[PDB]
């Protein structure tokens, strides 16, 4: 079976199957990492998802064993490029597009070059 | 179902205290076809000398992402949206130790 | 961020014919905007509860409460989508409520609750209640969101929860470091009912210097279901050094529930 495929576009059924049903308990480590970070909720009412969580590195450097910052080590953001759907309007008329959004998922600690 | 316009608008794994190895998650129907799923190299973190400090944990960062699968599996531009779990990187945390 | 029971979840209220189940967090109202949108939920409040399954397991559940506003927009209310967002992973979960019988009075104010979203200990979630139809492009909000925070397994009613216990919240190793004659150490500890390995982590120090004179690590492999809860003992030969006497033994579990990030248990032996 195949639908009538129209030109210069795509058919996007939105029935999103979550083939990845985790079953691997994750936690709030953002506070514990050597490169700690804060989370910010992002709301774009004309996007799907409307809510995107971006992370922000707490410092320029990595926190040590005593609890103070170490500048000889750098705190770097680790990014994941994902897809979002974008709703646009000219007026009553509504268009749909796919956008690539780079999301900062958290911070890791790297030795400089 | 929505008609969408066809135009879809660094080396930390080796450098990081908590380093990782990228694994080939290949799929001919799904877009992106290949996704690199990062898996932690050690249980612990790499210390100031270059050895593993087992008094530290190397845990991975995980994310939900939007991918598109070809639906039907053969058709050209007919896709169905998919949600998946991806291990992106590893960070190094301090473990929760309970004393006596 | 899993639903509780695929049971016949009910939202049916007196004077309100209601039905609930599963949704992709993308509604027809977002793709196809309806002109007359209803007003935002009033006084949203998420509070932590626990749930007991027919199997006898106890789980933390996000208890979503809300009401609606007095205004005339009520007649144009068709349902409500409820999102739960895991901040760390961006993991979304939604349930829509389909109002079959339209609400037309306000004689009695309507109050709403959902308590099936199961939430994991020590976490952060943005719980949103979106009224449906969603507002037209460049329309006013119409939803409400609240940041909900679940506590760690140190929390009283938390450490008796299934997810906590499974990550050894109620485990006690009763860890004991008895000194042996030929400058050795027997390390005694009780084991958990999971066939995962453990790691003993020795860090000997002088009498006050807080820097390791000797550091050793030893692997205790996965016990069989027989060896579950039965006390294990490992004898290790110490560094035969003067002053290097004040020991620190740290047993680390590797339970599936945490993998590495598990709770370690520390013992400190003097001279
Ligand atoms: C990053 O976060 C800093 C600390 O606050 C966090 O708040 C969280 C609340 O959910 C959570 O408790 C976490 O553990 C905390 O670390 C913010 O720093 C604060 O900034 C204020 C001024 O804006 C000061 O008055 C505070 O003293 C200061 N906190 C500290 C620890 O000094 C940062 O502003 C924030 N930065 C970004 C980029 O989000
Ligand atoms: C492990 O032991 C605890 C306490 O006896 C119990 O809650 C748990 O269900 C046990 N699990 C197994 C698989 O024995």
């Amino acid at each position: 079976s195949c639908p009538p495929v129209p030109g210069g576009s795509m058919k996007l059924d939105i029935g999103i199957i979550n083939e990845n049903q985790r079953v691997s308990m994750s936690r709030n480590i953002e506070s514990r990492s050597t490169s700690p970070w804060n989370y910010t909720v992002t709301w774009d009412p004309n996007r799907y998802p409307s809510e995107v969580v971006q992370a922000q590195c707490r410092n320029l450097g990595c926190i040590n064993a005593q609890g103070k910052e170490d500048i000889s080590m750098n705190s770097v953001p680790i990014q994941q490029e994902t897809l979002v759907v974008r709703r646009k309007h000219q007026g009553c008329s509504v268009s749909f597009q796919l956008e690539k959004v780079l999301v900062t998922v958290g911070c890791t600690c790297v030795t400089p070059v | 179902t929505v008609m969408v316009n066809l135009n879809i608008h660094s080396d930390y794994y080796n450098r990081s205290t908590s380093p990782w190895n990228l694994h080939r998650n290949e799929d001919p129907e799904r877009y992106p076809s290949v996704i690199w799923e990062a898996k932690c190299r050690h249980l612990g973190c790499i210390n100031a000398d270059g050895n593993v400090d087992y008094h530290m944990n190397s845990v991975p960062i995980q994310q939900e992402i939007l991918v598109l699968r070809r639906e039907p599996p053969h058709c050209p531009n007919s896709f169905r949206l998919e949600k998946i779990l991806v291990s992106v990187g590893c960070t190094c945390v301090t473990p929760i130790v309970h004393h006596v | 961020l899993r639903l509780l029971d695929h049971r016949a979840l009910v939202c049916s209220q007196p004077g309100l014919n209601c039905t609930v189940k599963n949704s992709t967090c993308l509604d027809d109202s977002w793709i196809h905007p309806r002109n007359l949108t209803p007003s935002s939920p009033k006084d949203l409040q998420i509070q932590l509860h626990f749930a007991h399954t027919q199997q006898g397991d106890l789980f933390p559940v996000a208890h979503i409460e809300w009401t609606l506003q007095t205004d005339a927009s009520i007649l144009y209310l068709e349902g409500a989508e409820l999102s739960v967002l895991q901040l760390n992973t961006n993991e979304r979960l939604c349930v829509r409520f389909e109002f079959l019988s339209k609400l037309r009075h306000h004689h009695r104010r309507w109050r709403f609750t959902f308590s099936h979203f199961v939430v994991d200990p020590d976490q952060e979630y943005e719980v949103t209640v979106h009224h449906l139809p969603k507002p037209i492009p460049d329309g006013d909000p119409n939803h409400q969101s609240k940041n909900f925070l679940v506590p760690d397994c140190e929390h009283a009613r938390m450490k008796v929860t299934t997810p906590c216990m499974s990550s050894g919240s109620l485990w006690d190793p009763n860890i004991t470091v008895e000194t042996l004659e030929a400058h050795q150490l027997r390390v005694s500890f009780t084991l958990w009912n999971e066939s995962t390995h453990y790691q003993i982590l020795l860090t000997s120090f002088p009498h006050m210097e807080n820097h390791s004179c000797f550091e050793h690590m030893h692997h205790i492999p996965a016990p069989r279901p027989e060896e579950f809860h039965q006390r294990s003992n490992v004898t290790l030969t110490l560094r035969n050094l003067k002053g290097c006497c004040r020991h620190q033994v740290q047993i680390q579990p590797f339970f599936s529930s945490c993998l590495n990030d598990c709770l370690r248990h520390s013992a400190t032996v003097s001279c």
